[PDB]
This record gives structure tokens, C-alpha cells and sequence, in this order.
């Protein structure tokens, strides 16, 4: 199937990833967040957080 | 209810004729029956 | 010039009118590096495959990147050098993994590579794709063989040239 | 024993499965694609098939 390579950016960092191009974003956001948090924690960078309520 | 109340305070039951609409509830620990165990863990308290 | 960055490798850089960097790689490899001229943000000027040998078979990528075409990218980053260092580490890590390995050159080794490219003449070829492995065959003490990729439009278009002795 | 319950993504569908939390990936991946293909055939989806060489 088609999967798109893209860059992603957060937390003053940019990472490149390959995303399952035809799956809903709601399928992928949660493990993408976990991936980013693991990568940032590996870099010694303060990981992402939810502040109060939001999404 | 699942966010606000823990599985030890509130347990949940779904009685349905259309379980496909209710297939998402299997993940929620509040539907876990502590009495019956299966391969996936606690038994889901969903009845047809 | 030189850098070691928040990344993984030390990277040598040269500048004169724009930035220059090179990567060594160790039969045929894939040709599809044209896509890496257009990374996620940076836009490189050219990808040049470079190779030299007899014995002494050496193969290189030399990359050109204009900061002034890339200011929108550089402005997000803590250095223009860090920008191109990252983009070359991207290409190195993309090539690395197979039988052929890849790393950025140290600028000292960049001057070494320049010396070995000099070591001290025929037409540029219009159609080239089949030519490469036989264009090495004419008898010489030294051959330099290179292929150029440039962003003529949203595609990438190709030119190649060679010299002997 | 402890087990993971995980939501396998393939062929643009989600398939929930139970896996041994202590066996390696290579041991449990051999019945996993059979289970997935069986569910895909239940769904009437063209099953997963390999091409070329790989794992």
C-alpha cells in the first residue's frame, strides 16, 4: 500500500517518519506521540505533555 | 465514567442486539468481569 | 570549515559562493538519490556523483546547496552549517545499511579527495545511462567519472562528463 | 500468564489479537499472519501475500 514518508516536528525538534497514508489520523496520532516522546527522552529533551484539558 | 471513575468503583454492562456498534468497549477495563478470566484477561461484561 | 552537531557524525563543510560537502560511499548502487535533492524542507542545488580510479577505485557524492535559496529552512535552525550537516547525515544514513557504507568527509579528507581527483578529456555525453561501466574501460593511468543531477523543473535532469589523465 | 492485547494494522483494517508477552517476536509472528489472513478472509478482504524476498 501507499505509505508517505514525511517530516514531523514538535518540541523544537524535527523527525522524519513513514506514515500509513490511507489510515485515519485518529489511528496514528497516539503511537506517533509515543514514538516522539521516546525519541525526545532518548535525546535528553523534555518530552511532550498535555497541559490541562485539550487534545 | 471510565475516565472519572476507576474500575474498582464503577463496573459497566452493555446488553445489545448489534455488537459491532459496541466492539470498541472491549478495551475499557470497566467492562472486565473480575470473576471470569480468558486469554485476553478479564471477561468482557457485554451480553447479547 | 567543520562542525559536530546535535546529530551523529562530524561533518566537514567548505564555502566560497555557497556551501559544499561530500560523502564517500563504497556492484552498482541505486540511482534514485535524485529524490534527496528535494528533502522535507531544504532545496539543494545539485547532486553530483563523483568517481575516480584506474586500482584506487573511489566513489563520491559532492553536494551543492545555496543558503539564499534555503533561507526559509535555515531560519528555523540554529545554523546554516547545521542545516546542511543534517541534510547530508540524512543522505549518509539513507545510503548506509547495504554492502556500501557511507559517511560525511572531514574537511581535511575533503582536501585529500580534491588532491586525489586532480592527481596532477572527451566530449560530454548526451545519452549516458548505459555508458558508465564501459566508459571506465579506455586505457589510462587515471580516470575521473562523474554524473550531475539538477532541478530543471519539478523533475530532475541528468548530465555526465569524464576526463582521462 | 501475562499477555499483550494489541490492535494489528494491516490492509487498512484493525485486527485485535492476544500475544504472549514474554515470547520473542519471531516465535509468535508465525501463527499471527495466519490468524490475520483468517480474519481478512472473514472480512472478505484479499489476504496478505509476500512478493520478492524478505520477512
Amino acid at each position: 500500500p501507499q505509505a508517505a514518508v514525511v517530516a514531523i516536528m514538535a518540541a523544537d525538534v524535527q523527525i522524519a517518519v513513514v506514515l500509513d497514508a490511507h489510515a485515519p489520523i485518529s489511528v496514528m496520532i497516539d503511537p506517533l506521540l509515543k514514538v516522539v516522546n521516546t525519541r525526545l527522552r532518548e535525546l535528553g529533551v523534555a518530552p511532550l505533555e498535555a497541559k490541562g484539558r485539550g487534545r | 465514567l471510565a475516565f472519572s471513575h476507576g474500575p474498582d468503583h464503577v463496573q459497566m454492562i452493555v446488553v445489545t442486539s448489534d455488537p459491532d456498534r459496541w466492539d470498541w468497549v472491549k478495551w475499557i477495563p470497566h467492562f472486565g468481569d473480575p470473576r471470569r478470566r480468558d486469554a485476553a484477561g478479564n471477561a468482557r461484561m457485554v451480553y447479547t | 570549515d567543520h562542525q559536530r552537531r546535535f546529530g551523529h557524525d562530524v561533518v566537514g563543510i567548505r564555502e566560497y559562493q555557497g556551501q559544499l560537502v561530500a560523502v564517500v560511499t563504497v556492484w552498482l548502487p541505486v540511482e534514485a538519490v535524485a529524490a534527496r535533492l528535494r528533502q522535507f524542507d531544504v532545496r539543494l542545488d545539485a547532486i553530483d556523483i563523483v568517481s575516480v580510479g584506474t586500482d584506487e577505485h573511489h566513489t563520491w557524492l559532492v553536494l551543492r546547496m545555496d543558503p539564499q535559496r534555503n533561507v526559509a529552512a535555515v531560519a528555523a535552525r540554529d545554523s546554516v552549517a547545521a542545516t546542511l550537516a543534517a541534510a547530508t547525515e540524512r543522505l549518509a544514513h539513507d545510503l548506509n545499511g547495504r554492502r556500501w557504507t557511507a559517511r560525511p568527509l572531514t574537511s581535511s579528507e575533503i582536501d585529500d579527495m580534491d588532491a586525489t581527483v586532480l592527481a596532477g578529456w572527451v566530449s560530454p555525453r548526451d545519452i549516458t545511462s548505459e555508458t558508465l561501466e564501459r566508459l571506465w574501460l579506455p586505457d589510462t593511468e587515471a580516470t575521473a567519472v562523474t554524473v550531475r543531477l539538477r532541478p530543471r523543473h519539478g523533475g530532475v535532469e541528468v548530465s555526465a562528463w569524464v576526463r582521462y589523465h
